[PDB]
């Protein structure tokens, strides 16, 4: 590589290299940087509606509400450490930002403090099998911060409250909406109220005078499902800003590569995105964000013809650029 | 609430040939000036299409089967037709899917229902105010669960028009391959009796919409007290889809001038 | 030629390379069988010439 | 049959669950933050269970797994380093936050 004679030299394998032309190194003019362009997708999905929510109902009846068809931005409630606690299962976390799905399920509700370990897969407990379960392998996450200063009183807001006394644990995703005073004994019973005959919803105690806890907290489920049906809501379709009239590599709308960006004029109908050639290699590519017609060029390339004389009679060589108007010959 | 209309006049149905018709975009790929031969589901040229009507005494909405896509071609006046019917079995054993174009909205459904025997809608005519008031609206028996809804923007089209060519040849082709619905369209003023005309016309993608779910038979909707009736006069032809390979003409322009059967 | 498919970038850009090099060896067997057709077909033509 | 230069015995203790991402060109948390083995590899893959040997019913809680990285590590690369990787957007300092 010290010269192009050198270079001819190691590709004929002499030291001496008789009079004539030969043809080497085909170059390039090596793409300098990097641009991704993605449509003015914003149409974002309400996590305002089911996290910012004014009430979430109790354990006992949990709030299920489906999301599709918008743009999920799982960034800003990633980055927030006003959460007590994000346990995600199924996916690992930096990878929600990047991977995504065809649903989306939240199931929001308030538990005990003390209570938060239950939400965990395949576990036991009270609200674990009597409230709400979750398959043992479950994908999705757990979101939870406490709520002390929102919906707890100092007299005690007995209408949250939990489940007790249940005849049978919980398939997930089940919902106990039934009052009917269960028989912990083996006593047959009836009416209203009877001997070892409890009512099946017991009260919580959420004051915000309890400690530690014993405090209201706000826990939602993402029971999202991968890989089954076509992709409803994705979200994360990052572009930078818009480059022409360099050698760069590309990504627009998944579609990579690498080539110089150039105005066309070329009548595109409106649904159509590509447009290729004779042979099929795409060359026009309207814009995502403003419908624009681009032309697509490879950067330039071409042989290198070298011209020497005897090197038993110089060293002095000469170089041709072939097909090439020596405008941009440095590289 | 849903009746059986019965008085008309009973014809057997009757066959047309559909001679260059049945062409679309396949994809998004731009060409100009452009030879080229694809391999896909389409009409071959010079078969034969069911042809049927409604006249002043014919009211007929049957129930047909939707594979591989069909095809609909319609010359109409004052835009009889309105509605549609998808669903592998229709009545609330396979999630089904709904279509109404509506005089005021447009509504897109697939949901979970129990559709009558005759779905349709009725429209009073002249009611002491010159204006035809649409009233009757019978679909479904329940609607049980959802997936997904949706209503676009509300407009207004008119429900009154009375000529003697039909106006309105509306073209449409739907196919579902992998969950998601295409649907091909095309409006053109004709000026024709009784038949559907000669030409060439690609059509362009109107609906892609990733559903997920199978369809067996369709259904579309007519437009009209629950005995006695006065329908438009309107006509329409159904036709089938088979994998063929054809070969493309792009002009300068390009817009698909040509295609060729192989 | 069998492989996933005709873009480079795409199985680069999907598969991993303790995978793709199995797809790149198609290609580059089609392609090559396909280069050294044309380069016979020429030459003769060339002689005839 | 065969004769070498030299030979390396890597040894260690694991989790029995993780063993299959042992295999060059896997995959997953040990496979690709502790311990990453090149694709031109040579030799041998062994695993027995020491159940009986060293697994105590208080909990051997010095083996210790890495479970957070910035980046993924060479082949044949060992890290050793306790600084506290952040994961969030937030910068930290100090410890723990």
């Amino acid at each position: 590589a010290l010269d192009p004679l050198s270079e001819t030299k190691c590709t004929l394998k002499s030291f001496t290299v008789e009079k004539g032309i030969y043809q080497t190194s085909n170059f390039r003019v090596q793409p300098t940087e990097s641009i991704v362009r993605f449509p003015n997708i914003t149409n974002l999905c309400p996590f305002g509606e089911v996290f910012n929510a004014t009430r979430f109902a109790s354990v006992y009846a949990w709030n299920r509400k489906r999301i599709s068809n918008c743009v999920a931005d799982y960034s800003v409630l990633y980055n927030s450490a006003s959460f007590s606690t994000f346990k995600c299962y199924g996916v690992s976390p930096t990878k929600l930002n990047d991977l995504c799905f065809t649903n989306v399920y939240a199931d929001s509700f308030v538990i005990r403090g003390d209570e938060v370990r239950q939400i965990a897969p395949g576990q036991t407990g009270v609200i674990a099998d009597y409230n709400y379960k979750l398959p043992d392998d479950f994908t999705g996450c757990v979101i939870a911060w406490n709520s002390n200063n929102l919906d707890s009183k100092v007299g005690g807001n007995y209408n949250y409250l939990y489940r007790l006394f249940r005849k049978s644990n919980l398939k997930p995703f089940e919902r106990d909406i039934s009052t009917e005073i269960y028989q912990a004994g083996s006593t047959p019973c009836n009416g209203v109220e009877g001997f070892n005959c409890y009512f099946p919803l017991q009260s919580y105690g959420f004051q915000p005078t309890n400690g530690v806890g014993y405090q209201p907290y706000r826990v939602v489920v993402l029971s999202f499902e991968l890989l089954h049906a076509p992709a409803t809501v994705c979200g994360p379709k990052k572009s930078t800003n818009l480059v022409k009239n360099k050698c760069v590599n590309f990504n627009f709308n998944g579609l990579t590569g690498t080539g110089v960006l150039t105005e066309s004029n070329k009548k595109f109908l409106p649904f159509q995105q590509f447009g290729r050639d004779i042979a099929d290699t795409t060359d026009a590519v309207r814009d995502p964000q403003t419908l624009e017609i681009l032309d697509i060029t490879p950067c330039s390339f071409g042989g290198v013809s070298v011209i020497t004389p005897g090197t038993n009679t110089s060293n002095q060589v000469a170089v041709l650029y072939q097909d090439v108007n020596c405008t941009e010959v440095p590289v | 609430q849903c009746v059986n209309l019965t008085t008309r006049t009973q014809l057997p149905p009757a066959y047309t040939n559909s001679f260059t018709r049945g062409v679309y975009y396949p994809d998004k790929v731009f060409r100009s000036s452009v030879l080229h031969s694809t391999q896909d589901l389409f009409l071959p040229f010079f078969s034969n299409v069911t042809w049927f009507h409604a006249i002043h005494k014919r009211f007929d909405n049957p129930v047909l089967p939707f594979n591989d896509g069909v095809y609909f071609a319609s010359t109409e006046k004052s835009n009889i037709i309105r509605g549609w019917i998808f669903g592998t079995t229709l009545d609330s054993k396979t999630q089904s899917l709904l279509i109404v174009n509506n005089a005021t909205n447009v509504v897109i459904k697939v949901c979970e229902f129990q559709f009558c025997n005759d779905p349709f809608l009725g429209v009073y005519y002249h009611k002491n105010n010159k204006s035809w008031m649409e009233s009757e609206f019978r679909v479904y028996s329940s609607a049980n669960n959802c997936t997904f809804e949706y209503v676009s923007q509300p407009f207004l089209m008119d429900l009154e028009g009375k000529q003697g060519n039909f106006k309105n040849l509306r073209e449409f082709v739907f196919k579902n391959i992998d969950g998601y619905f295409k649907i091909y369209s095309k409006h053109t003023p004709i000026n024709l009796v009784r038949d559907l005309p000669q030409g060439f016309s690609a059509l362009e993608p109107l609906v892609d919409l990733p559903i997920g779910i199978n369809i067996t038979r369709f259904q579309t909707l007519l437009a009209l007290s629950s005995s006695g009736w006065t329908a438009g006069a309107a006509a329409y032809y159904v036709g089938y889809l088979q994998p063929r390979t054809f070969l493309l003409k792009y002009n300068e322009n390009g817009t698909i001038t040509d295609a060729v059967d192989c | 030629f069998g492989a996933i498919s005709s873009v480079l970038n795409d199985i680069l850009s999907r598969l991993d390379p303790p995978e793709a090099e199995v797809q790149i060896d198609r290609l580059i067997t089609g392609r090559l069988q396909s280069l050294q057709t044309y380069v016979t077909q020429q030459l003769i033509r060339a002689a005839e010439i």
